[PDB]
RNA sequence: GAUGGGGAAGCUCCGGGCCUGAUUUUAUGCAGGCCACCAUCGAAAGGGAAUCCGGUUAAGAUUCCGGAACCUGG
RNA sequence: GUUCUUUGUAAAGUGCCUUCGAAGAGUCGAGUUGUUUGGGAAUGCAGCUCUAAGUGGGUGGUAAAUUCCAUCUAAAGCUAA
RNA sequence: GUUUGACCUCAAAUCAGGUAGGAGUACCGCUGAACUUAAGCAUAUCAAUAAGCGGAGGAAAAGAAACCAACCGGGAUUGCCUUAGUAACGGCGAGUGAAGCGGCAAAAGCUCAUCUGGUACCUUCGGUGCCCGAGAGGG
């Protein structure tokens, strides 16, 4: 303890952080199309990971 | 036409209520086995505990008395006079006692 | 290699063994870590400990099948009869038995149908 | 005509105060299912780290990669098992992986270092 | 007719003398049982038996309380906000009869069934009670034979709630010919013309 | 109170409410009449036994198409009450203990 | 607030289980005996079984460790 | 198109003879209170109360004698397209 | 006066067997608004709308006359067509608003008032072998 414990939400905020990462240079260079800009990507200050 | 007024608002819900379960209880008299010429119901006043239920005291009596059913106990009503170490009967041949229920 | 036709060929005994070596297997490329590599192994090994229980599953339900023809049985094959519970729905089944008998018969009589016909 | 003692003398021995019996239960007929073995491999990868290799020579203690339906006596068993060391105690604990670091400690008999060198981890 | 035609005859009456006794006595049992209660007898053998209940498995009788009275609509205090053709509490009654909100209840608590059938038979006062038949589609006694064959076919399930049942016909005013009846083909069959 | 020791339905409350007043049923009622009379056991017993015997007299009897009887029993409220309008019937038997009751109140006066 | 019964179509809403004795020490197995107002959840700050000393890490620590102690269950 | 094979019994047509039930009650119908409808004394449905007959009965856009006309048997059910 | 074995009614358990609850877009049964319209408004209108709830299927729902009728004939039930802005309702204001028929799509008339379960046997929508519980008339 402390925080916050609840042991399946400590999980999904977890599992969230990683979720949240940069892409891997490869699916830029292999390539579909897109100016790749990931998007999904959650931040310092601002905005907020979800309530 | 209105809000809803004060009388109304007593109806029910929370704030209207008393908080029952700080109280005690009842203390309604009990239902004799039977006979009672003197002593099978036999109670002392042990105490004298207040009743925040009707701002007097209640006497915690006990109550003794046998079977399965056997009923007994609890807290009858204090009367003026009435103590600790004191008996109580209650029923049909008890003693003309303050404190005696019949 | 592994083909799913050899892991069929081969015994419950021989099957037994080979999920034994591809666990093994798997853990030396656990091991070969430190690279990157040593996986066109493991894809192929996560194909090959898949096939291998699946061979045995269906092995099992085959054997199964054979036992219990002879008898009585029948909670798991029924999932498969069904596909549930609209399809057993659609049963019972409803559709002979329900004109299985009144008052047809009378109705049509068929030297008829023959006399005709060409 | 007039009722029973059973019914009236077992009455004149209660009052209410239970009943009492019991009464049966076989399996019938028609069979069920489940045959399954369905099994989960509890050791997933030994964890390769910096951190882990101090703990092998300072305590003794190898660093394992576990699922998250493990516990502290399954990875117990299974480091039992395959490895023939015997354990002493078990750590498990959460990761922002998703997965679980077990910091499990061996007996001086077989010390971590020569257990360690034929499934590799630093 | 000859059994049944006298239970029926007795049936008709019901002030009336023989059936009014029995009856009497049996609203005292009625009062003391359940909104459910399922019974192996029909206390209706007559209008049981062209209702098809025949003696064969899967088959239940089945006797359901409803109360009396008008209706009354919700929300008391915080009377609406709306005019007064809007407005009623006691003053509208339901268009469903007594008798099929009887046969919504006994099929809900008997999920596994569908009911064929509604009979209405003690009247006390505060009390309407109703005898219901409810088959059961599923096994194959009642599958094997034809005239019972109908009930357990997909699209039957839930005809209580569907209207369907005999009663359900009549509540829409159905029966059966032409003008009185038109729009009785469906309420939602007029659609808006 | 031990003053010997009870009885269910003396003091206690439950098992069951409805069989109490079932027996309160039969009891009570108010009433406009339905039945009642006459049956000691020595003139049931004998008409009993010759009920058994109404069936157990069987032959038959194994020839034929047309073959005589001895015995026909027919159980049964609406057997019974057709053989009585067909007046094939020599004997019937009613029970008392019938409940609903207005399965049997045909009888008695039908027969008559 | 699970939870009779009852309104409401309905959503919605209030108001036997426990302990054994032949066998036998494996627990199989036949057979008998008790008793009142019943569930779970609800405070990581109510209440509560037991641990400290210092040593070590880049980042943990009354958790690991070196010493020493103690508890809980069966 | 080809091929297997049971007896039968009872059903059915045509024609003679009488005859007749499986035919569904708090229902049909009424008032008083509703709501719905194009439904108007005359739509349909709910509720309370009351309440038939048994080849008698219901319908034929207010209600009442008759013969009869003209039509149909509720209070039960199923059902392809 | 007193019990014991058995008959049936109610109850509780139990495991078996059998089915349901929930879901998919709309289609498809009840309870039930308002602004809005009438240049106000209260009947009427919006509207039997929307919503809410219940619930089914691949279509659903309705069906062989206690029908139609205003004659003399038709002959089950939907839908389509049009009957017709007719009848009828209605501050008889505003508005509201059919049916029978005619003929089309497509057609069909029937049906009520030994059964099942267990085990065995097979070529397992079946039946055999056993055991168990429960429109009508005459020649």
């Amino acid at each position: 303890m402390a925080a916050q414990k609840s042991f399946r939400i400590k999980q999904k905020m977890a599992k969230a952080k990683k979720q949240n990462r940069p892409l891997p240079q490869w699916i830029r260079l292999r390539t579909n199309n897109t100016i790749r800009y990931n998007a999904k990507r959650r931040n310092w200050r601002r905005t907020k990971m979800n309530i | 036409m209105g809000r809803v007024i004060r009388n109304q608002r007593k109806g029910a819900g929370s704030i209207f209520t008393s908080h029952t379960r700080l109280r005690q209880g009842a203390a309604k008299l009990r239902t004799l086995d039977y006979a009672e010429r003197h002593g099978y119901i036999r109670g002392i006043v042990k105490q004298i505990v207040h009743d925040s239920g009707r701002g007097a005291p209640l006497a915690k009596v006990v109550f003794r008395d046998p079977y399965k059913y056997r009923l007994r106990e609890e807290i009858f009503i204090a009367n003026e006079g009435v103590h600790t170490g004191q008996f109580i009967y209650a029923g049909k041949k008890a003693s003309l006692n303050v404190g005696n229920v019949l | 290699g592994v083909k799913a036709y050899e892991l069929r060929t081969k015994s419950k005994e021989q099957l037994a063994s080979q999920l034994v070596d591809l666990k093994k297997e798997l853990a030396e490329l656990k091991v070969q870590k430190l690279s990157r590599p040593s996986l066109p192994k493991i894809k192929t090994v996560r194909k090959s400990i898949a096939c291998v229980l699946t061979v045995i599953n269906e092995q099992q339900r085959e054997a199964v099948r054979q036992l219990y023809k002879g008898k009585k049985y029948q909670p798991k094959d029924l999932r498969a009869k069904k596909t549930r519970a609209l399809r057993r729905a659609l049963t019972k089944f409803e559709a002979s038995q329900v004109t299985e008998k009144q008052r047809k018969k009378q109705i049509a009589f068929p030297q008829r149908k023959y006399a005709i016909k060409a | 005509k007039k009722a029973l003692k059973v019914r009236t003398s077992a009455t004149f021995r209660l009052p209410k105060t239970l009943k009492l019996a019991r009464a049966p239960k076989y399996a019938s007929k028609a069979v069920p299912h489940y045959n399954r073995l369905d099994s989960y491999k509890v050791i997933e990868q030994p964890i390769t780290s910096e951190t882990a290799m101090k703990k092998v020579e300072d305590g003794n203690i190898l660093v394992f990669q576990v699922s998250m339906k493990a516990n502290k006596y399954q990875i117990k068993k299974a480091v039992k098992e395959l490895y023939e060391v015997d354990v002493l105690k078990v750590n498990t604990l959460v990761r922002p992986n998703g997965t679980k670091k077990a910091y499990v400690r061996l007996t001086a008999d077989y010390d971590a270092l020569d257990i360690a060198n034929r499934i590799g981890y630093i | 007719m000859g059994a049944y035609k006298y239970l029926e005859e007795l049936q008709r009456k019901k002030q009336s003398d023989v059936l009014r006794f029995l009856q009497r006595v049996r609203v005292w049992e009625y009062r003391q049982k359940n909104v459910i209660h399922r019974a192996a007898r029909p206390t209706r053998p007559d209008k049981a038996r062209r209702l098809g209940y025949k003696a064969k498995q899967g088959f239940v009788i089945y006797r359901v309380r409803v109360r009396r009275g008008n209706r009354k609509r919700p929300v008391p205090k915080g009377a609406t906000y709306g005019k007064p053709t809007n407005q009623g509490v006691n003053e509208l009654k339901y268009q469903r009869s007594l008798r099929a909100t009887a046969e919504e209840r006994v099929g809900r608590r008997a999920a596994n069934l569908r009911v064929l059938n509604s009979y209405w038979v003690n009247q006390d006062s505060t009390y309407k009670y109703f005898e219901v038949i409810l088959v059961d589609p599923q096994h194959k006694a009642i599958r094997r034979d034809a005239r019972y064959n109908w009930i357990c076919d997909p699209v039957h399930k839930h005809r209580e709630a569907r209207g369907l049942t005999a009663t359900g016909k009549k509540s829409r005013g159905i029966n059966k010919g032409h003008k009185f009846n038109n729009t009785k083909a469906g309420r939602r069959k007029t659609w808006k013309r | 109170r031990q003053k010997k020791i009870l009885s269910i339905r003396l003091k206690v409350p439950p098992t069951i409410a409805q069989f109490q007043y079932t027996l309160d049923r039969n009891t009570a009622a108010e009433t406009f009449k339905l039945f009642n009379k006459y049956r000691p056991e020595t003139a049931a017993e004998k008409k009993e036994r010759l009920t058994k015997e109404a069936a157990a007299v069987a032959e038959g009897k194994s020839k034929q198409d047309a073959s005589p009887k001895p015995y026909a029993v027919k159980y049964g409220l609406n057997h019974v009450v057709a053989l009585i309008e067909n007046k094939k019937a020599k004997l019937v038997l009613i029970a008392n203990d019938v409940d609903p009751i207005e399965l049997v109140v045909f009888l008695p006066a039908l027969c008559k």
